[PDB]
């Protein structure tokens, strides 16, 4: 019965090219081009306009009415998600100072509890445990509560700072508490931050990063405890909108790294933390050079271990520069390779560890420092951590590696049907000890599922890997329903890693597949930097289509049985493939989807735009205008049949503005020639990542699986058929 | 990791 809302149109001309008074980049088209955008009014930067809120509410009513018939299936799947998590749970503990730190979840509570015990006691022992921050108490009375960081102050770890965002726009307030005096109110508040907290050398001061009015991180500051924030001193400002500011502490705690990064270019400065709480003088590592990226990990205070793409090192090389001449890049530790992509590096007192990829999969490599002098030597070489399985994902868990002299590192391992395990690993002999194994209940068993690697062929004949998982009892003699996932931007690879999100699909007799399309870095950095960005970006979409065509041509599924999903830049993928090949899919999920590509990317007042001129290109420029227009999902909506679609988004999302999916759903409904349903679920209480409250998050997830399973006619679990 |  329920009818979708009809969106009003208001004339609005969008300018792409030169606009007097705005920074549209160094070479904007003049005269500029104009485009009509009759749904432009859906945008309100203040998220308070009565007509905009009314329209979003009418979308919400329509979504609730069309979803009423899948309430029971949503409840079933939500119960499955609940059975696949642990009401009472503890993270993998790690040592920092005199303590082992960890989080707990407790039955019936939606948020985490940050805890510790002394290193001579058992994590989770109630008689030994100290609660640092109970996020459930922080979130009292609030609809949404993201506590991002909790950092005890050295040397005592008694004073604690924590960052909290109560709306989802990822602007955080830093607050404080004293563990040894839980009723002492500490007056200091630091507002307008990106949520990162880095203490100074002692408990008297800390560093933090603020955002401009387009939410770009642009300044690094020092706050001295007991002062007003208006007395804080700005240590660094990045005025160029392509670049964001960042900061982190060296692993031995002696140096703060502060700098700027844009997709093409990095610049790092060092701040010595050994010269008291008034030393604010920065030391440049290497002045910015367009197209040169680098990362600095200090080995003590004397040497910079630098991971960089300089001088054609597409897959990156590792070098060591002296503190005293940090732009002397002549000493190569590990040269570039065509097969090994080095993605990040953790340096500790007598070893380093590199996370990256080789032969399509994540790998870890280690290198010991020379035992005679403690120095890294090029003749030693990287030693790969050898892993037995053909398909898996491994991560280096630097957030659980705090002690600079700790003789192990923390690695987490999973696969599509194998729950995560966290190990302490020796970099000397690669021996390991499991610290935590994720328990998954509700009858889950890893041996119920078959995991495979298959290969699609794109138009240019490149082989596109797919990671596939399905239930062992699924009848593979005929085509079956299937869900095909992609992302494909920023060089973020999708990996065959464990998630409970595909269990309701595989347990109902669906195939779950990931398409490892160009735009990720799965086959090395070129898979992104050349495979799909700027004027090759269209490869993301045609690789995904080749993956879908592969699953159909191989008789794994059929278009009537095929779903596709993606979120954020994966929602750009969904919007483009929905215009290009809607005939391949019965149903689609587009989460928080980047779809308003021309109107958003011409406009530097929208968060993220200016930095993404170095991802897709800048449509104010002749070089990019036609090419971006050729795939922009909003601008290629047309009179054809589309699949059933569900779109999830957040009113406060600071990465993909709520108005992009609102305008896109309106245009789809206006132009489409089929009688399928398009549902827009706008969460007025969150940002880009749905609820941090775990029960709300799992209920939000369940509505999406229920909608796919309904439209695939695969609603009944295999076990109970 | 400022992505969509
Ligand atoms: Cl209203
Ligand atoms: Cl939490
Ligand atoms: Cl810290
Ligand atoms: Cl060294
Ligand atoms: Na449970
Ligand atoms: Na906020």
């Amino acid at each position: 019965s329920a009818q979708p809302p009809i969106a009003a149109k208001k004339p609005h001309r969008v300018t792409l090219g030169y606009v007097e008074g705005e920074d549209r980049g160094p070479n904007p088209m003049n005269p500029p081009r104009y485009r009509e955008d009759p749904y432009f009014w859906m945008r309100d930067d203040d998220r308070k306009d009565p007509a905009v809120i009314e329209h979003l509410n009418k979308e919400k009513v329509y979504f609730q009415a069309r979803s009423a018939d899948i309430a029971q299936l949503r409840d079933d799947i939500y119960a499955e998600h609940i059975s696949h998590i642990n009401e009472d749970d503890m993270s993998a503990p790690y040592v920092y100072g005199k303590y082992r730190y960890y989080t707990r979840e407790v039955k019936g509570k939606p948020y985490k509890i940050y805890c510790r015990v002394f290193t001579d006691k058992e994590p989770g022992d109630v008689a030994a445990e100290e609660v640092i921050i109970d996020v459930n108490q922080v979130a009292e009375g609030k609809a949404f509560c993201d506590v991002m960081e909790v950092k005890p102050a050295p040397p005592e770890h008694d004073l604690v700072a924590f960052s909290v965002d109560m709306s989802g726009n990822e602007v955080y307030t830093i607050e404080f508490k004293r563990i040894s005096d839980p009723s002492q109110t500490i007056a200091d508040k630091v507002s307008g931050t990106n949520g990162e907290i880095v203490w100074g050398p002692d408990h008297t001061s800390l560093f933090y990063v603020t955002k401009d009015e387009t939410l770009r991180e642009n300044k690094v500051w020092r706050h001295v405890m007991g002062k007003l924030q208006s007395e804080d001193v700005c240590l660094y400002e990045e005025h160029n909108p392509l670049f964001s500011a960042f900061m982190y502490k060296a692993a031995d705690t002696n140096t703060l790294c502060i700098g700027s990064q844009s997709p093409e270019t990095a610049e790092v400065h060092l701040l010595d933390l050994r010269k008291g709480n008034a030393h604010n003088t920065l030391e440049i590592v290497r002045p910015r050079e367009k197209g040169v990226r680098y990362d600095v990990q200090m080995h003590g205070t004397s040497h910079l271990v630098i991971l960089t793409n300089e001088g054609g090192a597409v897959n990156h090389k590792l070098l060591i520069a002296p503190r005293g001449q940090p732009s002397d890049w002549s000493h190569v530790l590990v040269d570039h390779s065509e097969d090994v992509f080095m993605e990040s590096i953790a340096v500790r007192s007598n070893y380093l560890v590199v996370a990256g990829r080789r032969a399509g999969l994540t790998r870890i490599w280690t290198m010991m420092a020379d035992s005679q002098d403690g120095v890294f030597k090029a003749g030693t070489g990287l030693r790969e951590v050898v892993m037995e399985e053909p398909i898996f994902t491994v991560h280096l868990v630097e957030s659980q590696m705090l002690e600079y002299e700790e003789p192990t590192f923390r690695m987490e391992y999973s696969s599509l049907a194998t729950p995560n395990t966290w190990f302490d690993v020796s970099p000397q002999d690669h021996s390991r000890t499991a610290v935590k194994v994720r328990e998954v209940g509700g009858g889950f068993d890893a041996a119920n599922y078959k995991v495979e690697r298959r290969f699609a062929t794109a138009p240019d004949q490149t082989k596109i890997p797919l990671s596939v998982v399905y239930h062992k009892d699924l009848d593979m003699s005929q085509p079956q329903p299937c869900m095909l996932y992609g992302y494909g931007s920023y060089g973020l690879s999708m990996d065959p890693q464990f998630s409970i999100q595909h269990l309701p699909y595989c347990d109902r007799g669906m195939i779950f597949a990931i398409a490892h399309i160009r735009g990720g870095s799965e086959l090395g950095r070129a898979w992104y930097e050349i495979g799909a960005k700027y004027l090759t970006k269209r490869n993301t979409f045609s690789d995904f289509i080749a993956a879908a065509e592969f699953l159909v041509n191989a008789k794994l599924t059929t278009p009537s049985q095929l779903a596709c999903e993606g979120r954020s830049a994966g929602g750009l993928l969904m919007g483009a493939v929905l215009n290009m090949r809607p005939d391949l899919f019965k149903v689609a999920l587009a989460g928080v989807p980047f779809v308003d590509v021309m109107t958003t990317m011409c406009d530097p007042s929208i968060p993220l735009t200016t930095g993404e001129w170095e991802e897709w290109g800048n449509p104010n420029e002749y070089k990019y205008y036609d090419y971006m227009l050729s795939y922009s999902p909003m601008d290629n909506v047309r009179a054809q049949e589309y699949p059933n679609i569900m779109v999830q988004c957040g009113l406060h999302d600071p990465r993909v503005a709520y108005w992009e999916p609102a305008k896109w759903v309106s245009k789809l409904r206006e132009c489409k020639t089929d009688n399928n349903e398009i549902l827009l679920n706008i969460d007025m209480e969150s940002g880009h990542f749905s609820a941090k409250d775990r029960y709300k998050f799992w209920k939000e997830s369940a509505i999406q699986q229920a909608f796919v399973c309904k439209h695939l006619k695969s609603t009944v679990r295999l076990l109970v058929r | 990791f400022r992505v969509r």
